[PDB]
């Protein structure tokens, strides 16, 4: 089946270059064109360009000079190179398939990829500090106790939070991240039967891909 | 130029008909512009609905239709459902490029309301060593996705030091959010009661600690 998956660098510095890949599956690039679209934070969609089956490309004139699209038929990959970044190039970048073989001729973007988030910033990568969130109020609320981990001061996003190496899938909530002075902070919570904790250990596992850092915090009363 | 505009927000209720329009800065919308209507669903789920002005994609509900209303392209939803609540983007082809409109935010009333679950967490001893203290107020399973959280230190409402996240959609279509009160370790030790008060559609849910 028709699938499109983007992969990109995550963090890039102003005035440098951006390269993203669209890996397609379920259709051949020798027969279908692919479009590149971006969505700046709290903005609508903006078309960047298309590469047709035959190799011709067309670009949004506003970008025309800084953008370049190319492909690898055998590899099922489309690439977007974007230069002269400014922080306003921060966006979700999407690839979508081009289609026109309809009953009456018309061009349509029929299947969309899931997107890849690119942060354009001169801010430094900084590993997180992990703190346990324990009830404090150790009074039995009911049968369940809810615990958490505070992931503080990291850049850039994302961070991955797991409980007891994925075992606890049980009402796990990973909240959206807040950004204060270029450092993100997020929390994750887990709900467990109160008869269990602290008898049975609860550990949160945090991974910060950009700093290749892994931290585990055991949550104790 | 070749600026496509759409209404920015529209609201309907289930069973009503709503028409969304798409205008070209350049002139009347024609068949040759192949108006495409794309739907954006929470957490960047894009789905193509109509292509070439009036061709509904095969998986799309029969209640979606597209047409040329005068000089503009139109998307009509006949008997709108709660799940039609999304952002709708219009795109027009101009022989060598596509131009997307700003998108229309469609709100469908009659959605099922849900009150927030609030949890208040004290600063950890580990964090206090660093001379900072963060109180964490988690809010889950609420609908619609807009709350108001107020914090009080020793009965007195706090003015500064709090940060609230923008609500996010959970797998279950309800929302989540988090509020943070950052104090210095000193301040933490100078006060006694801490309260997180969350206001959702007229009601208030507060949680406290000592």
């Amino acid at each position: 089946q028709v699938q499109l998956k983007e992969s990109g660098p995550g963090l890039v510095a102003p005035s440098q270059s951006l390269s993203i890949t669209c890996t397609v599956s379920g259709f051949l690039l020798i027969s279908n064109g692919v479009h590149w679209v971006r969505q700046p934070p709290g903005k609508g969609l903006e078309w960047l360009g298309v590469i047709w089956a035959g190799g011709n490309t067309n670009y949004n004139s506003a970008l025309m000079s800084r953008v370049s699209i190319s492909k690898d038929n055998s590899k099922s990959q489309v690439f977007l190179k974007m230069k002269s970044l400014q922080t306003d190039d921060t966006a979700m970048y999407y690839c979508a398939r081009d289609f026109y073989d309809y009953d009456v001729f018309y061009y349509a973007m029929d299947y969309w990829g899931q997107g890849t988030s690119v942060t354009v910033s001169s801010a430094k990568t900084t590993p997180p500090s992990v703190y346990p969130l324990a009830p404090g109020s150790a009074a039995q609320t009911n049968s369940m106790v809810t615990l958490g981990c505070l992931v503080k001061g990291y850049f850039p996003e994302p961070v991955t939070v797991t409980w007891n190496s994925g075992s606890l899938s049980s009402g796990v909530h990973t909240f959206p991240a807040v950004l204060q002075s270029d450092l993100y902070t997020l929390s994750s919570s887990v709900t467990v039967p109160s008869s269990t904790w602290p008898s049975e250990t609860v550990t949160c596992n945090v991974a910060h891909p950009a700093s290749s850092t892994k931290v585990d915090k055991k949550i104790v009363p | 130029q070749a600026v496509v505009t759409q209404e920015s927000a529209l609201t309907t209720s289930p069973g009503e008909t709503v028409t969304l329009t798409c205008r070209s800065s350049t002139g009347a919308v024609t068949t040759s512009n192949y108006a495409n209507w794309v739907q954006e669903k929470p957490d960047h789920l894009f789905t193509g609905l109509i292509g070439g002005t009036n061709n509904r994609a095969p998986g799309v509900p029969a209640r979606f239709s597209g047409s040329l209303i005068g000089d503009k392209a139109a998307l009509t939803i006949t008997g709108a459902q709660t799940e039609d609540e999304a952002i709708y983007f219009c795109a027009l082809w101009y022989s060598n490029h596509w131009v997307f409109g700003g998108g229309t935010k469609l709100t469908v009333l009659g959605q099922p309301k849900s009150s927030p679950s609030v949890t208040l967490f004290p600063p950890s001893s580990e964090e206090l060593e660093t001379n900072k203290a963060t109180l964490v107020c988690t809010i889950t399973d609420f609908y619609p996705g807009v709350v108001t959280v107020d914090w009080k230190v020793d009965g007195t409402p706090v003015t500064q030091g709090m940060e609230t996240t923008q609500p996010s959609k959970q797998s279950n279509n309800k929302y989540m959010a988090s509020s943070y009160l950052t104090l210095t370790a000193r301040a933490w030790e100078r006060h006694s009661s801490y309260s997180c008060q969350v206001t959702h559609e007229g009601h208030t849910v507060e949680k406290s600690l000592s």
